[PDB]
RNA sequence: GUCGACGUACUUCAUAGGAUCA
RNA sequence: UGAAAUUCUUGGAUUUAUUGAAGACUAACUACUGCGAAAGCAUUUGCCAAGGACGUUUUCAUUAAUCAAGAACGAAAGUUAGGGGAUCGAAGAUGAUCAGAUACCGUCGUAGUCUUAACCAUAAACUAUGCCGACUAGGGAUCGGGUGGUGUUUUUUUAAUGACCCACUCGGCACCUUACGAGAAAUCAAAGUCUUUGGGUUCUGGGGGGAGUAUGGUCGCAAGGCUGAAGAC
RNA sequence: UUGUAAUUGGAAUGAGUACAAUGUAAAUACCUUAACGAGGAACAAUUGGAGGGCAAGUCUGGUGCCAGCAGCCGCGGUCUCCAAUAGCGUAUAUUGUUGCAGUUAAAAAGCUCGUAGUUGAACUUUGGGCCCGGUU
RNA sequence: GGAUAGUGGCCUACCAUGGUUUCAACGGGUAACGGGGAAUAAGGGUUCGAUUCCGGAGAGGGAGCCUGAGAAACGGCUACCA
């Protein structure tokens, strides 16, 4: 015996100790409930809108910092502040105060990524290709 | 130089069975039947939200 | 009110051992 | 006491002896040996019922194993109402606050410790080890019963019993050796059942240890409104 | 005998343009096809990643001449490689019936009784003697 | 007995006290139309299926009807709600 039963008759006992154990995941019990989105950076969604606070970076001498690369942004669905990310400090002129920025998950703590200004690309704008609407 | 072997304490966090009740109903009773869809659209309304 | 409990989500600390050589 | 000091004391303390009273507890014998489902259980004698094991060429014939619901009991502490109140003693008070192996010591001691009628139902409530069934090594010690001997002691009339010695058999707390198997190891006759897995059944877990951070969540959580110091010359 | 060509020769061809015809209800397109249509064949293939080198240049630190960061900015003057390929990149998401474990690091309930549920000893025509037709 | 195209607590009158349930009724949730199917997996399984076919329901929300063999129809009608 393996304490469990195995008579040719308790399929009934074995499903209900399955149902009733099935509930011990984390990962069970996030997808019924529908709470496997609180952890989530954004609060489920892909992408976060965002307005841009100020450039923290925009003063250290050293050029092309980690410090240089980072905006602080306000997200528009919460309010909450976050910090992201730029790929370079060419890019950091294209974003100004007070403009719409599309996030995506990513000086340890910044975990996000700025992908679009103004609804614009940001590598477009990189690479020439757009000009940035205001 | 004497060092006692430590005492593991029964449990008293509640149980992952148990931390269904906590709250003020059962969280179990409140589940949809095919979470595989909740997952989908919510993520995609999110996105139009 | 930088209040208590719980739930939830994350961070963090505990990894080196044998042989040879100088 | 490390030394003191609260304390008692020429109205005689402490100590001696002859008693008397009160309430607990059953030393040494005492051993993880014995009994009980467990918690637990230890002075003598009586009564009441209960129980394992052993013996049976007695009796019924599947009446059985496990167990959600439900029920009885459940160490210590604790609550309600009486009784009792010796010792010990949470709390409280008080002496001293000097010295680090003796660094938490002393005195008074409320509740409790005991008991009666109900509640509370928690322990490292431990073999940190579910229950029933089968099988898989040798060895001698013990507890209860039973069988056997032309064995010792005893009955000091015999004897028969009782107590011992030896062999074995059932059931039990157990213990040694074991390249039998298992395990990383400690170790285990079960934590074993020839490489990876099925004799029956109940329960539990989906990861541990030590630190933190935040919280669109849940349940909770105060007081305050007439009060005013100044050695040098 | 290896690599590099804004070197060089004449052969081929469709993207596109277009008589015509086919196609279609009428058209467009396809398949056909006179005539044009290639050397930077400029008729100008992309999406990602990795690694350099350069200055009378700039910042920072120090056991001198150095090291780190990095370098579209200097006195005047108006580069290499790797992967996919008409496709490529980024972000989020993405329990054991067979077959788990419960002494020493999740988890055996303090003990017993007990309803449902699951499970539950053995035994009843076995053996023997012939006949037929099938496969390999 | 009435009604129905018709069986039937479908409804009426009189009667009895029945019916389901730990073999999970009743109640609650369902980002629940159901199926043929789709994905993955070695096998068991796990998830998806509004969506080319079949069947059901609806035409902003309830309620009620004429016509007609066939409708509680809505590119038919009437009220109420918005
Ligand atoms: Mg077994
Ligand atoms: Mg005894
Ligand atoms: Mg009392
Ligand atoms: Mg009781
Ligand atoms: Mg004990
Ligand atoms: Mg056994
Ligand atoms: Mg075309
Ligand atoms: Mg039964
Ligand atoms: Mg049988
Ligand atoms: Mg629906
Ligand atoms: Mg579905
Ligand atoms: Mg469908
Ligand atoms: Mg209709
Ligand atoms: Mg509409
Ligand atoms: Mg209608
Ligand atoms: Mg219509």
């Amino acid at each position: 015996g393996k304490g469990k039963p195995r008579g040719l008759n308790s399929a009934r006992k074995l499903r209900v100790h399955r149902r009733n154990n099935r509930w011990a995941e984390n990962n069970y019990k996030k997808r019924l409930l529908g709470t496997a989105f609180k952890s989530s950076p954004f609060g489920g969604s892909s992408h976060a809108k965002g307005i841009v606070l100020e450039k923290l970076g925009i003063e250290s001498k050293q050029p092309n910092s980690a410090i240089r690369k980072c905006v602080r942004v306000q997200l528009i669905k919460n309010g909450k502040k976050v910090t992201a990310f730029v790929p370079n400090d060419g890019c950091l002129n294209f974003v100004d105060e007070n403009d719409e920025v599309l996030l995506a998950g990513f000086i340890p703590g910044v975990r996000f990524k700025v992908v679009k200004v103004s609804g614009v690309s940001l590598l477009a704008l990189w690479k020439e290709k757009k000009e940035k609407p205001r | 130089e004497q060092s006692n072997k430590q005492h593991r304490k029964a449990k008293e966090k509640n149980t992952a069975k148990k931390k269904l009740h906590t709250q003020g109903h059962n969280a179990k009773a409140f589940a949809v039947a095919a979470p595989g869809k909740m997952a989908r659209t919510m993520q995609r309304s999110s996105d139009v939200n």
